[PDB]
């Protein structure tokens, strides 16, 4: 109902960081030379259609990707409002939209729920990603709260834990894409409630730069290509 | 037989010992057990109501009962002087050659006869001699048994259940067993208990010098436990140290004075409430340390820790001083205490505790336990003195008043409102303790007069007007609980009382509170609480009967909260009055001419101001008035009926639907049979001709629960009553009822059709022996109702028809709940009490109740209507099984003739019989009444006997048939799945008892909702011949519940049993979960089930995880974490070990939730059991007082003792080969992820940090080389089984091998010594001690406490000198392990993981404080480099 | 207290003839000493004060000594001490409190609360002993009080007798 506890706290915002706390483990890291961002799915339904085109992992313009922890129906309105707001940031500007504008507009929304009493606040964390020329590959973070911050690597979701302490030991400032495509899964495999980690139940992407000056490239990969940096990493599920 | 007491000499020789040599004659018996003066005395009181004379069959004989209590305590004695008190061995009866149980062990249940097998676990034998106290035994055998269960309560070393054994101390020491007080008979026969053993388990919990061997801390929970257990046992115990040790109360007052400091505070104060006695010598007194006591109380604010104990303290002394000087024992135990104007305490004391008691009712809310609060309070009190007492209370209460008023809300209101209940409470506790020794004896002056009955309702009669008008209605309770309390006093005041309740309840029931839901309500819930006492004084009785008309025509269809109320009115009403014309043929008399006029005469005049003290009339207009009163209840009748045909609408609770269905019982007993003749032909008319069955689901219960308890009254209504349903059951099968398929829903064209079916089944149970009469039309009607109606939802309600007809024929139970009997017995029509505060209450003559005890013509009824219908249901299944159909109607014409197969189980469930399997000694305690004879010898000369077990066995081979025919052809169907299981739950459970229709309403009335209506604090047995009556039903009805069904399988068990193990492996949650339940329920039926079951599951899981079976899997999983399975696996070590690598297996099954589920199985089998080595540190009073004289027992236990040892060490072999072969694992597999990983670390922790396990340095090797899988939580996990293994090879130097010393007090370490600080000059000596740095001469670490309050106990310390280790070889190689890979970098990286782990944290952790501390012992003794 | 034996602490206990036995704990007497001499200097510095306002108030010796001795008998009325100060409570700690109270400007600038203190040490646990003494001292009725120091004192005097029912 949006009034605070008596020591200056919100009870909504709690019992909403509550909930994403059950929601499934998303990492993001920031190479030298582009973003990786990997997310891992209780697929606990045979009938569920795997090989749908997303789930956890969405874009959000040409050059920006998120993973969602949370309530997918939350993140969904979200999603969409930041894809709008891309597209007229573009439309305005004739430019691509910087990646710090667009994740705190994402923040600014989910605020606003928190404070009038007749709104429920958003179950969503987002691990945004993406390219820009004012700064380049950022990966940042946002919660229930209408908080963001940026990272260099952070989980969200389950497990954030022991995924950050992973993390902190292994991540290096000149590391490059593959490296961070290796600590990723290494990562997930080192925090997954499941018994070993596999293409259906990891959600993947990638922001490269490719061989071309001007491009920047988002992968989402679909499942066969997950597969191969499976087999290449030495998760290695193979026959 | 292993025990030897099939010899009949040795029991002869046995019993004597026992003193269990009673007299042959039960006369002689009776009279000799209730004589101070007899070898067989064991009751001090003989029972009012001896419970288990009033039953229709012989109970078993006084012989009988000794003989299996002394059978008990042989078995009680071996499984104690075998020293294995945790149980978990579990020796076989195989193991007697070299010279298969469960529940027991936590929240056991009793396997009540005493047969061939002989189990020697300590808590199967205890919970048999808990069943055993229901029957009684001379006090020198309770002496015995408390001696045993004093020392067996106090024993260290293993994991005893310790709450059962001293809760098993606490009855045989009761103050209060049938008005007998068993500790001043234990006191008599002159048992003695030693404190010290007591007081040393206590001092445990005080802080020892070495952090490391602190055997208990409290903030942890399991050592909190222990030690308010032991608090417990000590409180229970202190009246038992001896007399004639003078110095025994000053000697531990000077020790638990010298060890009292803030510190110790919370465990010293407790200690002295609860190890120190009462003995008052003539130099040493216990009120000597009441200015000590005060000195802690008065010094500090209040606080609930610093408060309770103090007023446990000083409440308990006040209550034994004064019972003391009530007793005659004073001239032995309280000359020169005298009693003062306060008891015991002086004025400023007692100044003092009235300021604390406001303190906290007022200003703080400091209370914890009110009951002791109050104490002191209400054993101050002299009699003959009382005046400044009264006046410090007067003044009390009128400094409380203002927090008890309704507005003022707040912290207070608790504290305020169980202050006031529990004072009263024990105020009549007090008076009725004082009363009963008046009544054998003499008066004091002490004790209390009329004067101050009259003095306490004068001060809280207000306070007991404003706390019943609360907000919060179990607040009011409180207050409104009160009431009862102040009435039986039997005060001059209590008009005052009763005045208040009429105003109010007039007041209420006239619409003058109509605005004021609370004076509804509170004022219905006070005269619903003095209903008992207005019933006896002959004024205010003369306006119950309009009070009664007056709630029953207020009852409402929209408030279902004013309802309940007003029905606990009416049923009060109803089961303290008889529902009876008391008229003489008093032609004048009228309740419009002669009642209604008094009632507003006294009305008027109290409600004008007057006391009804002042309101006179002659006794000849009140015998008129209430013998008019009397006439109105044939028209409050008419109304009920008619309030509860509409209520059948309504949608109401089932709470409410019950206890109207008791209301409506309670009625029918107490009317003559003028009234309920009238009641009885009121309830069918209605019945009927209603308007009342319209909604979709309908109360048909609240109509036809009342058909049935009028055929159980008169047996005689039951043929028309049959008759007339059974003909308009037929038109609403012609009419087409029935004949629309629906599943889960009862149309609306069928809601007569289940009132008639329900009213059919109800009335059934009822008829008894009319039955017979109409017998063979039921069976023809039976036959014709499983013809022509077919729809699921109504053959659940047609099959139970038989289930009824059959139950009535075989059951045993009572007829006869009447007020007053026969409308013939000698109580004078001056009865408008229940008798209930009588002594004739009691008298044989009144409580001559009348039971249906079956007869031959009714079983062979019985017997002929189960094998007709069951015959029945066969073939027209079996006709079904030649061409299947996949149509609904081809399953649900299965699904009827299988669900009436299960309703001919159940009902001629009493004709069957758990023993049968055996035939082709055994001493059942309970005599649960049986038809064929109670015999072996009896039940087999009866050819009805083979006859019904023969139907049972062939009802059980058909579903078999059935579960192969439903397996191949329809193995997605899951109705008829549900059905078959529960044919076979019924089937397994309802042997001789009926276990499915056991809880659900029926008709007969509730033992629990009479109890709570009759029931009254300190008074005995306030009862009236209804609630007698069902007690007496109760009584039998247990005796059959508790009947033992465990048994041996029989090849038809087994296969059954297989196939529900198959059904609970079943991939459709709607078969699984209900077979998983059955299966649950078919264990507790056979012995070694357990066994069977895991036999099947670990093939099928090993079968599953080779053949990918996926969703099988996850179902196995689940059926490994039912409770039941899932504790037995525990202790369980030849099947963990093949359990442990086939979850490791499905640790890598990625599918689903596999793996997940394993993982939790795998997190719980690390809370697996260990075997302590010979580590029982005992008293040999804990089983020497029950040795018998024989040389026999001595080689017998030495047997257990040895047979039980290799058990021990045989699974302490199995969890070494599995160590081994887990750590094997460990290091080959090179990839094996961290879950599983981290799964071989703690189990291998578990089994290296026990002291009875072996070290070994290839553990530590392999756990100190998991630093290399760089996770944090393995790392983790490293430091900690590392700081484990090494912290006990230090205590095995410490204890110097002698595991024992870990359990010993008395055993200090090497590196402590123990300074006398009594020493002339020793004060001084610790202070220039404490103030040297240079050159220490001892030192405390942890915690100081001893000289804090005063010197002059024996002080703990440490000494200077270094902890050099005296190790032995095997010790010494892995601490050398561990020290060589102590390496720099190894150091590095872990600490480097540490600080990396705790970058969010910022946690300070004693665990990795102590991580060094112990590389530093390894550098110090030269084994890290 | 540190009693030699278990013994002479019985018998000092039972020496006083109500029943009711000597104090749990008791200050030394050198130690006694050393906290009477702290509010006999600030007794003596109390000429130090007479002409000034509160901002250079805050500035003098007699100031850091008063609010020392403020967060001394705050902290002791707190907790295990209660009983230490009630010995010292009318002969010097009520005393120095209404004392505190005639300077409501310096409480403001140091964020002292005497009338708070004041009145919450009429719930301290006070023996029968001191009940006359501290009857005798509230009870006393000087001229030289404003009305803030006499309705403090009456409000005292509210949570004494309601602490004394």
């Amino acid at each position: 109902t949006t009034i605070f506890s008596p020591e200056g706290r919100l009870y909504q915002v709690e019992y909403a960081l509550e909930s994403i706390s059950h929601a499934g483990t998303a990492i993001g890291i920031m190479a030298s030379d582009g973003i990786v961002l990997a997310a891992e799915r209780k697929v606990t339904s045979t009938l569920l259609e795997q090989d749908t085109s997303t789930e956890k992992l969405y874009k959000l313009n040409d050059k920006i990707a998120v993973a969602v922890a949370g309530l997918t129906a939350d993140a969904e309105i979200l999603i969409n409002t930041a894809r709008i707001h891309a597209q007229n940031y573009l439309k305005t500007y004739n430019e691509d939209i910087p990646v710090e504008i667009l994740v705190r507009r994402l923040s600014d929304i989910k605020q606003g729920y928190t404070q009038h009493g007749g709104l429920r606040p958003f179950g969503v964390s987002f691990i945004y990603a993406g390219y820009d020329d004012r700064y380049g590959y950022q990966l940042y973070t946002s919660n229930p709260s209408g908080n963001y911050t940026g990272w260099k690597a952070i989980s969200v979701g389950a497990n954030t834990s022991a995924a950050q302490t992973l993390l902190q030991m292994d991540y290096k400032d000149d590391m490059k894409v593959d490296d961070a495509i290796e600590l990723a899964l290494k990562t997930l495999s080192k925090t997954t409630d499941s018994s070993a980690l596999t293409y259906d139940r990891l959600e993947f992407a990638t922001i490269r730069k490719g061989a071309n000056d001007g491009e920047v490239y988002q992968k989402i990969f679909k499942p066969q290509e997950i597969k191969d940096i499976l087999v290449k990493t030495g998760i290695t599920k193979k026959d | 037989l292993f025990n030897g007491m099939d010899s009949t000499s040795l029991l002869n020789e046995r019993l004597q010992h026992y003193t269990l040599d009673y007299v042959s004659d039960r006369a002689q018996h009776m009279k000799n057990i209730y004589d101070p003066s007899s070898r067989w005395f064991s009751r001090s009181v003989r029972p009012e109501f001896p419970i288990e004379e009033f039953l229709p069959y012989k109970t078993e004989s006084h012989e009988d009962q000794a003989k299996y209590l002394c059978h008990v305590l042989v078995n009680l004695y071996i499984a104690i002087s075998s020293l294995d008190i945790q149980g978990l061995i579990s020796i076989s009866s195989k193991d007697l050659a070299d010279l298969d149980l469960a529940g027991p062990d936590f929240n056991a249940t009793g396997k009540i006869t005493a047969k061939s097998a002989t189990i020697v676990n300590v808590n199967h034998w205890t919970n048999e001699l808990k069943n055993c106290l229901h029957f009684d035994f001379p006090v020198a055998l309770r002496k015995s048994l408390a001696t045993v269960y004093y020392y067996l309560s106090l024993v260290q070393g293993q994991k005893v259940y310790r709450q059962m054994h001293v809760d098993m101390f606490e009855r045989l020491v009761s103050l209060d067993d049938d008005r007998t007080n068993f500790t001043e008979l234990l006191q008599k026969q002159g048992l003695l208990l030693d404190h010290q053993i007591m007081l040393n388990f206590l001092c445990e919990f005080l802080p020892y010098p070495d952090p490391d061997y602190a055997r208990y801390e409290l903030s942890s929970k399991e050592d909190l436990q222990l030690f308010r257990l032991l608090l417990k046992h000590a409180h229970n115990a202190k009246p038992f140290f001896d007399k004639s040790k003078e110095s025994l109360l000053v000697d531990t007052m000077n020790f638990l004075l010298s060890s009292l400091a803030p510190s110790t505070m919370m465990a010293v104060m407790p200690i002295v409430t609860s190890v120190v006695p009462y003995h008052y010598h003539i130099h040493s007194k216990i009120i000597d340390y009441f200015p000590f006591c005060y000195s802690i109380w008065s010094s500090v604010s209040a606080n609930v820790a610093i408060d309770t104990h103090m007023y446990d303290f000083v409440g308990s002394i006040s209550k034994d001083v004064h019972n003391k000087i009530l007793s005659s024992e004073h001239e032995k135990d309280v000359v020169g205490v005298e009693f003062g104007e306060f008891g015991i305490f002086t004025d400023d004391q007692m100044t003092f505790m009235f300021n604390r008691l406001q303190g906290h009712l007022r200003t703080d809310g400091q209370i914890h336990s009110y009951s002791r609060t109050v104490k002191p309070f209400v054993y101050a009190i002299n009699g003959s003195k009382k005046d400044r007492f009264f006046e410090k209370l007067v003044s009390l209460a009128k400094a409380i008043e203002t927090f008890i008023h309704p507005s003022n809300n707040g912290f207070w209101t608790k504290p305020n409102a169980k202050f006031v209940h529990a004072f009263i409470k024990s105020y009549h506790g007090r008076v009725k303790y004082e009363e009963d020794i008046c009544a054998r004896g003499v008066t004091n002056g002490i004790c209390l007069t009329s004067f101050c009955h009259e003095e306490i309702v004068e001060i809280f009669l207000n306070i007991i007007s404003l706390g019943s008008q609360n907000k919060n209605p179990d607040i009011a309770n409180y207050y409104i609980s009160c009431f009862a309390y102040l009435l039986e006093l039997d005060p001059s005041n209590a008009y005052l009382i009763y005045d208040k309740i009429l105003i109010d309840l007039y007041d209420t029931l006239a619409d003058q509170f109509i605005n004021s839901r609370h004076r509804i309500i509170s004022s219905l819930k006070q005269f619903t609480r003095v209903i008992r006492f207005i019933v006896m004084d002959k004024l205010y009785r003369v306006h119950i009967t309009n009070v009664l008309s007056m709630l029953v025509s207020k009852l409402d269809m929209n408030d279902t909260n004013l309802t309940s109320n007003l029905i606990n009115g009416i049923v009060s009403i109803a089961a303290f009055i008889p529902i009876q014309d008391l008229t003489g043929e008093d032609d004048y008399i009228s309740f419009e001419s002669d009642t209604l006029p008094l009632v507003q005469q006294h009305f008027y005049h109290i409600k004008c101001g007057e006391s009804s003290k002042t309101f006179r009339v002659d006794d000849e207009l009140l015998n008129n008035a209430f013998k008019a009163s009397t006439t109105v209840f044939q028209s409050m009748l008419k109304v009920y009926v008619e309030k509860i045909f509409q209520l059948v609408d309504v949608d109401l609770e089932d709470s409410l639907v019950t206890k109207i269905n008791q209301t409506t019982m309670i009625l029918q007993e107490s009317m003559d049979d003028k009234i309920f003749n009238y009641f009885a032909s009121l309830l069918q008319r209605n019945f009927w001709s209603n308007d009342s069955f319209k909604e979709k689901d309908p109360n048909y219960e609240l109509v036809t629960i009342p058909l049935a308890a009028l055929v159980r009254r008169n047996n005689g209504l039951s043929k028309e009553l049959v008759r007339t349903l059974l003909f308009h059951i037929k038109e609403q099968i012609k009419r087409g009822a029935g004949s629309v398929r629906s599943t889960s829903e009862i149309q609306q064209r069928d809601v007569k059709l289940v009132l008639y079916l329900t009213a059919l089944n109800d009335v059934l149970r009822q008829c008894h022996e009319s039955l017979l009469e109409y017998s063979d039309e039921l069976i023809t009607f039976m036959k014709y109702l499983y013809d022509n109606v077919t729809n699921p939802p109504l053959d659940v309600i047609t099959s139970i028809v038989i289930h009824s007809a059959l139950a009535t024929l075989c059951t045993t139970e009572i007829t006869d709940c009447r007020l007053f009997p026969e409308d013939s017995k000698i109580p004078e029509k001056d009865r408008w009490g229940g008798l209930q505060f009588d002594p004739r209450r009691f008298d044989k003559q009144h409580l001559s109740f009348q039971w249906h005890v079956p007869s031959s013509d009714e079983i062979t009824l019985s017997i002929s209507i189960l094998e007709s219908l069951s015959e029945y249901c066969i073939n027209n299944v079996e006709e079904l099984m030649k061409a299947p159909r996949h149509d609904s109607e081809y399953g649900d014409m299965i699904q009827k003739y299988v669900l009436v197969m299960t309703h001919t189980l159940s009902g001629s469930s009493l004709l069957f019989d758990p023993d049968f399997n055996k035939y082709r000694r055994d001493l059942d305690i309970y005599t649960c009444n049986y038809y064929f004879g109670n015999t072996t010898e009896e039940k087999l000369q009866n050819p009805q006997y083979l006859q019904v077990h023969r139907v049972r066995a062939r009802i059980g081979h058909f579903f078999h048939k059935l579960y192969v025919f439903l397996s191949t052809n329809f193995e997605n169907n899951t109705n008829m799945f549900q059905i078959l299981l529960h044919g076979l739950k019924v089937w397994f459970t309802d042997l001789g008892q009926e276990t499915v229709f056991n809880e659900d309403p029926n008709a007969f009335i509730d033992v629990d909702f009479l109890e709570n209506v009759q029931s009254l604090s300190h008074v005995n047995e306030p009862f009236t011949r209804t609630n007698f009556a069902i007690r007496a039903n109760s009584l039998h009805q247990s005796r059959v519940l508790l009947h033992s069904t465990n048994r041996k399988a029989s090849k038809l068990e087994n296969l059954l049993l297989v196939d529900i193990i198959q059904l609970a492996t079943s991939l459709y949650p709607d078969i699984y979960k209900p077979a998983q339940g059955t299966l649950v329920h078919c264990m507790k039926q056979l012995v070694g089930s357990y066994g069977v079951v895991i036999n099947k599951i670990i093939p099928s899981l090993e079968k599953a995880i080779k053949d990918h079976d996926y969703m099988k899997i996850q179902v196995i999983l689940n059926v490994l974490l039912i409770k039941k399975i899932h504790r037995k696996l525990m202790t369980d070590y030849k099947d963990i070990g093949r359990l442990i690598f086939l979850l490791i297996e499905c640790c890598r099954v990625n599918e689903l939730e596999i793996g997940m589920y394993a993982d939790k199985i795998l997190t719980d089998i690390v809370i697996g059991i260990k075997i302590p080595s010979s580590v029982c540190v005992i008293s040999d009073q804990a089983f020497l007082p029950l040795a018998p004289p024989d040389g026999t027992i001595n080689l017998q236990v030495e047997a257990v003792k040895l047979a039980k040892k290799k058990k021990r060490e045989y699974y302490l072999s199995l969890l070494v080969d599995l160590q081994d072969k887990l750590l094997d694992k460990l290091d080959n597999e090179k990839d094996m992820g961290w879950k599983i990983r981290m799964f071989i670390l703690r189990f291998v922790t578990q089994i290296q940090s026990n002291l009875e396990s072996k070290p070994d340095k290839r553990a530590v090797f392999s756990i100190i080389s998991q630093i290399s899988t760089k996770h944090p939580e393995i790392i983790h996990l490293v430091v900690k089984s590392l700081l484990s293994t090494c912290n006990k090879i230090i205590s095995l130097s410490d204890y110097e091998y002698d595991i024992t010393r870990a359990y010993k007090n008395e055993f200090n370490p090497s590196f402590v010594e123990i300074l006398d600080t009594s020493t002339t000059s020793f004060p001084k000596t610790f202070t220039e001690e404490m103030n040297n740095f240079d050159n220490p001469k001892y030192f405390i670490d942890l915690r100081a406490y001893v000289g804090w309050l005063c010197w002059g106990r024996l002080m703990y310390v440490m000494s200077p000198k270094a902890l050099k280790l005296n190790l032995r070889e095997n010790e010494l190689e892995v601490l050398k392990t561990a020290g060589h890979l102590l390496t720099r970098e190894f150091l590095r990286d872990v600490t480097m993981n540490l600080v990396q782990d705790n970058e969010t944290r910022g946690v300070f952790s004693s665990g990795n404080v102590s991580f060094f501390s112990l590389v530093i012992l390894l550098i110090s003794s030269g084994f890290c480099e | 207290p540190s009693i030699s034996d278990p013994t002479t602490l019985l018998e000092a206990e039972r020496n006083d003839p109500d029943g009711l036995g000597l104090p749990l704990k008791s200050v030394p007497e050198k130690v006694d000493a050393y906290i009477k001499k702290q509010f006999e200097i600030i007794k003596n510095l109390e000429d130090s004060v007479v002409g000034l306002n509160p901002q250079q108030f805050i500035k003098t010796d007699y100031f850091y000594r008063t609010s020392t001795i403020f967060y001394w008998i705050k902290e002791m009325a707190r907790g295990p001490n209660k009983v230490l100060l009630v010995p010292y409570l009318v002969d010097y700690v009520l005393p120095f409190l209404i004392g505190l109270v005639k300077h409501k400007d310096v409480c403001a600038l140091a964020s002292l609360d005497p009338v708070r203190l004041y009145a919450g040490l009429g719930y301290m646990p006070i023996r029968k002993n001191h009940v006359a003494a501290i009857v005798d001292y509230v009870c006393s009725s000087n001229v030289a009080l404003s009305s803030n120091q006499t309705k403090l004192q009456l409000a005292f005097i509210q949570h004494f007798l309601s602490a004394e029912l």
